């Protein structure tokens, strides 16, 4: 559908496709996690390290319990119900989170029962009784570096680690939990952020939990599991957080095309087309991607979200076999492509690269004419390319591709301080000529 | 933790070269030391490479992980007493060597 | 500066001896005191170490047989149940203090010979 | 004077209006940093690391060295600086120098203890003098982990430990006091990236210092608090840095409007405005404000800059009531806005989700004409969106559903798709010129 | 041949003039890096963690194996003869890394007759045997921590503790190591992400090596210190790298200019120029920079390629003196710099900032024709800009520079939206000209 052929000959040479994969049907699984580590051990030489610490983290804590308890408050059983004039002004992202948040009350609520159970752990991991799964914060340092020394080095010195400890443990935690969490009420926190309470040790909090599956590290990746918090206790300072793992589900008759660029020489100076790397033909629709938020997997890009969008006319047009629309960009630079491999064949610039077949011995050159050269089985079995020896399959297209010839459109900088010039300059000229029109 | 000097050189105006080997790896920690008859053992060497100050600008021994050596490159008549290698990496626990007889 | 150390008389197996370094010169809380014994005609041997506070460290072949211990200026090592084996020119000696490990014997002190009936 | 009511029939819902602050009038703390441990307790196992890291550590250091010295050798007693000598400069690299020259004071002050200085083995020591508090970086971890198990691991492997430490200490440290640090004389380096040197935790730093303020955290969060470099040593390897603590003033007469975006349906098609999300309304001049570098909280905005930037003129005559000029964009993803709930009433593209009422049981329909629908309690009390029920009233016009309005031209904002347009547009202009200059 | 003196009077003025370094001619190096730590000290209880951490350090580790194995299969020693058919779809970059692993292999396999004496090994840095160095990873930790204080605590604990060692190690190690890592057979990795390996500690990593020249700490900084993986051997689970240590060179007759800005007046308003900061006279000729990639020094640029980017014509000329052809915009923020230095003369707006020079004791005026106020000794000596005394040097261009006056270009807005605003706003422009122009 995007005529191959033609788009070669100005440098753009099919790459790899691959399938759209984008999460969907999550799966719930509730965690506690602690912020305040349980020194019942060593509690006779402690100072006053500890009460600094609970007062400086009540204030980092109470503002999520309030902004939680906006939406704890006005909902009702009816489905749920919400007050629409006490809630103010809200997206819809943040209703449909709230909806599961009171959904997740229940279980929390059931959850709280072991409150008491819950600060008596003195252990980095710990299971109470379905199952929930408790992770103390900071509590593997005192019991196998605190502990074991407490009689070695006076106590005072035990304070002062401590106390640096938890410092270093906050300054980590403010970086996720601070002022930058403006809203707790949406579900579209990674997993990689909502462990920094533990410490950044999200492997530990996952592998607690069921994680069977095979498509594991591609799923974690590219940050489609998330969490959201929904109870924050100021008494016993935890947090009941809710993770959630999603499946991917591949997009039908969708695939992403690469196609890799590489510089031709026209006009005794060697250009490169400005077309997007990667094409979303969906449908036969053809549109672009940010592929830069989605990860790209040797066979498949996956996506957290649909992220198509809009492709301009003249782009498409181009890409369907009409190369008189594509612009060019010159290079100044000396580091850039010259040459790529597409299924056997070779195409390759000639001219700013030196060419030669080992077979036979004699050089293969092109002249001012051709834009890019094919190097295949019948023209050379054996390429020669900088102090690289290559072999070459067979070309499946036209028999005569190298002598085809093709016109190029129009050149264009795309630097970021260029293109407010270039805006300048035309907006100008509009002037001039409506000033020339206006005279006749 | 073990060591087994067994040089016994008997040269006379020449280089003399001792070795001692410990059982197992003792890293760059190793001290020689030179002990005269009726006199208490004085420091040549620790660390191996380093020189005790005061000795000559011979007594130049190295070595690597349990595999030490001592060469004393000007030899004369002074230079003729029992040398042992004590290994000195342990705090808990550091033992001497075999004693040798330079005899010149 | 010399690590002057008293010496000790013949006792008859079965009783208590005590030896001491008369350090002076120098500070004897800045460095380390090594003990070393050599029977006669034998190499060297580990008796122990002391570090500055007290905790003293000892050679594995000894049963807790000695005790070391540290006075204001100096160092004792007393013997409990002597036998033959005992026998020994005693040396004291100080710890280089730093650039060469533990038990570097710096300096070393004359020694006594401990004999055994 | 946005007239939010024309703009919610494009999708710019009016959302939460904040306040705007900024930093000013700073004070000024001095504290040092050693930057080399005390391991008197454990030197029998140095070896030759001590060596290798101070030559690294000097090699690092003498750079802000000698960029400091060019500062202190010129200026003289105000303060009269030599500007033949400094020779190219900005203006806030002399008024760094300026303050940096005047901090030479204090720097004398605490550089008189240099003996004291050297010889404190402790995390955290406070040495009289007004009083100076004197960090050290791996002091803890030596004290803690290795002097401990010093009789239980051997001597090779405790100097091979302390080197690794080190070492990964000096990685840490290279990212900020590298060859990327240029420009010591200059108050904009944020504490954050100065606390690099005492390992990471400026938490410890700024309670020893001392902060009086119940606002601390969103000045800490947004970057206002910053510090600079008064005096190296390169002798005991300590830095003296000055922190300086501003306060918050909210601006009068300006504030921050926020408009939430929606999805409506024109032309059997889902398009979204193009227009500015925040907007910074002060003296009734409206303009944009660049949000990347500022902070937002849930009542207010916090910069430690002026960040105003100047609108085109389109921008401003469209958002005071003229849609005529505000562009759109095609929707082709499926994971866009669809509703959104203001002042209690529902303004939701009602073709695209099945948007359905409760009470009396019918479903709320939409014709093509509209491109939103406005939902309060005069349509119908309960309105059942999707999965989620819901529950006020409109103060506006009373007929908002029937009223119409024009629309602007589409537009692509894709990064490449510019130059395209614009390398078609100039070609279409230049066919025009050409069959204007022809006959 | 840049037109200083007329570019000063928009507030351009001069900056440093730096030299222009690219790395080039790498010499390679080989080190070893195990990642999985010898706990046969401490065997005799240690639960059953090492299993799984080997399964999944397998299944991180075979995606790196199986795109290496790639080439290994398909390269066969002539140069080397690349299969071409079979690799498919490869890029220039690729092709050349393919070569350079091939012939790595060749020594890679003698470091691979020591793999008996790899796993033994039980150091955080060795060195065995023409020398080869094992650097473990987190294996410091447990020779110093766990290790010394097993009689201390209970199995139970040590093992808990083991375990969460290892998932922080695989937590720091999954974010370069994992499915990010698309294409391994490339040397355009830098050492810090290789070290990851090792826990970020790269300067170990170099320092074992040796980095025996004087500048180092640019190249280190500059990412122009790249590894390779040249093999992967999945039985005792290790990798071999080899790093490249490039020179840095001058390109000869190349320079960068950087042009400071000041906040110019025009039309009773102030003004700021949009021209590049960075300009790049390489051999004669203009042109712009990529500078955000290289690193800025004192006295020099260092970078890794050529970044030179083509130059707008329209922009070119107000470099060489036609000073209205280059934009401008418009000042609403109080924080744009109103003043400067430039050898020992100062180029400042004194609407905006109140002026006075202390020796005549008088304040310095200036009319609203004029942008910039130069100010020398020939006006008067030291000035008392703001608060801050300043003794100011000479001018060596024109005496009568206040008096002459230039033109100016048409003002711009850089705003994200604003760029697409205008370019609608032009294309209605243009569409109603075209349709008078029909009409007619
Ligand atoms: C102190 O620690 C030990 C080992 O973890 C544990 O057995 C003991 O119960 C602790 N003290 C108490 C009373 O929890
Ligand atoms: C929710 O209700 C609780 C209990 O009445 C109250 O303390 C809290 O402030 C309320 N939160 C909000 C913001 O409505
Ligand atoms: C290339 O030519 C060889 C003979 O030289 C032939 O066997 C092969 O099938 C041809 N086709 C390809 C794909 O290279
Ligand atoms: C516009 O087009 C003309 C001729 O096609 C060309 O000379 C000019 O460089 C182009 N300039 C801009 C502003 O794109
Ligand atoms: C284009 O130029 C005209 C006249 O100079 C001006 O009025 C108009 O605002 C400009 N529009 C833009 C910003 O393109
Ligand atoms: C600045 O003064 C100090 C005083 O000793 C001197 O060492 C230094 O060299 C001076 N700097 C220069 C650039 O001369
Ligand atoms: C280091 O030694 C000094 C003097 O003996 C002692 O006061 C201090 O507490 C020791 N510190 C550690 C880490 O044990
Ligand atoms: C909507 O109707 C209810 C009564 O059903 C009334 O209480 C409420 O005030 C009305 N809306 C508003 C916010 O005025
Ligand atoms: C300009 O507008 C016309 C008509 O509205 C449209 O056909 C043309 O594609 C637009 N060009 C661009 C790319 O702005
Ligand atoms: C520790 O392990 C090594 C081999 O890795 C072994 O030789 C030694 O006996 C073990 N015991 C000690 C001293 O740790
Ligand atoms: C490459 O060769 C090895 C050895 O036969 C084989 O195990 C492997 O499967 C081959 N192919 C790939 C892509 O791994
Ligand atoms: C500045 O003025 C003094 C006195 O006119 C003169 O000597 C000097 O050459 C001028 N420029 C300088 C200081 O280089």
């Amino acid at each position: 559908i995007l005529h191959y052929e033609k788009l070669s000959k100005i440098g753009l040479v099919k790459g790899v496709t691959r399938k759209y994969k984008i999460k969907s049907n999550p799966l719930t699984k509730d965690i506690v996690i602690k912020m305040i580590p349980n020194v019942s051990n060593m509690s006779q030489c402690t100072g006053s390290v500890m009460e600094n610490y609970k007062t400086r983290l009540n204030g980092i804590l109470t503002p999520i319990k309030g902004a939680l308890e906006i939406y704890k408050n006005n909902t009702h059983d009816l489905g749920v119900i919400m007050a629409g004039v006490a809630i103010g002004i809200a997206t819809a992202a943040q209703i449909t989170a709230g909806v599961a948040l009171y959904e997740a009350m229940k279980n929390a609520d059931n959850i709280n029962k072991l409150k008491s159970s819950i600060e008596s752990t003195n252990e980095a991991v710990v299971k109470l009784q379905k199952t929930v799964y408790v992770l103390t914060a900071l509590q593997d340092y005192i019991n196998t570096n605190l502990v074991p020394t407490i009689d070695k080095i006076s106590c005072k010195q035990t304070e002062l680690s401590l106390d640096l400890a938890l410092s270093k443990y906050l300054s980590d935690l403010l970086f996720v939990f601070g002022p930058n969490l403006q809203d707790p009420v949406s579900n579209s926190m990674t997993i990689q952020a909502i462990s920094q309470a533990f410490g950044g040790n999200y492997e530990t909090l996952l592998r607690t939990l069921g994680y069977a599956t095979e498509d594991f590290d591609d799923l974690l990746e590219s940050d489609s599991i998330t969490g959201q918090i929904i109870y924050v206790d100021l008494s016993s300072y935890y947090i009941i957080v809710r993770v959630y793992f999603p499946i991917l589900t591949e997009i039908q008759q969708a695939y992403i095309q690469e196609l890799l660029p590489v510089s031709f020489n026209n006009d005794n100076s060697e250009w490169i087309s400005i077309v997007p790397n990667f094409i979303l033909v969906r449908n036969t629709l053809i549109s672009n991607i940010e592929i830069g938020f989605c990860l790209i997997t040797k066979r498949s890009v996956i996506c957290n979200q649909d992220y198509a969008t809009p492709m301009t006319n003249n782009m498409r047009e181009c890409l369907t076999g009409s190369t008189e629309k594509c612009p060019r960009e010159l290079v100044v630079s000396s580091h850039v492509p010259r040459f790529a491999l597409s299924n056997g064949v070779l195409f390759a610039n000639c001219i700013s690269v030196t060419c030669q077949c080992q077979t036979t011995g004699r050089a293969i050159s092109q002249s001012g004419e051709q834009t890019l050269l094919m190097i295949d089985n019948t023209t050379c079995p054996t390429a020669v390319l900088g102090n690289v020896i290559i072999s070459l399959g067979k070309y499946l297209g036209s028999v005569n591709y190298n002598s085809e010839g093709i016109a190029i459109g129009p050149p264009v900088f795309t630097d970021k301080v260029d293109i407010s010039s270039q805006i300048s300059s035309m907006n100008q000229s509009l002037q001039q000529s409506k000033d020339y029109i206006k005279e006749a | 933790l073990t060591q087994t000097p067994a040089s016994v050189e008997a040269a006379v105006g020449g280089t003399v070269t001792i070795k001692c080997q410990a059982s197992q790896s003792v890293g760059f920690y190793l001290s020689w030391y030179q002990q005269k008859p009726g006199q208490p053992p004085k420091l040549l060497i620790y660390r191996a490479s380093t020189l005790e100050s005061g000795v000559p600008s011979r007594f130049k021994g190295s070595g690597s992980g349990t595999e030490f050596t001592l060469t004393i490159s000007d030899l004369e008549c002074a230079d003729a007493a029992t040398y042992y290698c004590q290994t000195n990496d342990y705090l808990a626990s550091s033992a001497f060597g075999g004693g040798t007889e330079v005899v010149v | 500066q010399s690590l002057e150390e008293s010496g000790g008389r013949l006792v008859t197996p079965g009783t208590p001896l005590t030896l001491t370094c008369t350090a002076s010169g120098f500070s004897l809380s800045s460095y380390y005191m090594m003990w070393v014994r050599q029977a006669p005609g034998k190499g060297l041997e580990w008796i122990g170490i002391i570090n500055t506070g007290g905790n003293a460290y000892y050679a594995s072949w000894t049963k807790g047989r000695f005790t070391i211990s540290k006075t204001s200026t100096t160092v004792d090592l007393k013997i409990t149940s002597p036998t033959t084996e005992d026998t020994a020119t005693y040396f004291c000696a100080r710890a280089v203090p730093s650039g060469a490990g533990y038990s570097a014997g710096g300096l070393w002190g004359p020694g006594t010979l401990v004999t055994v009936s």
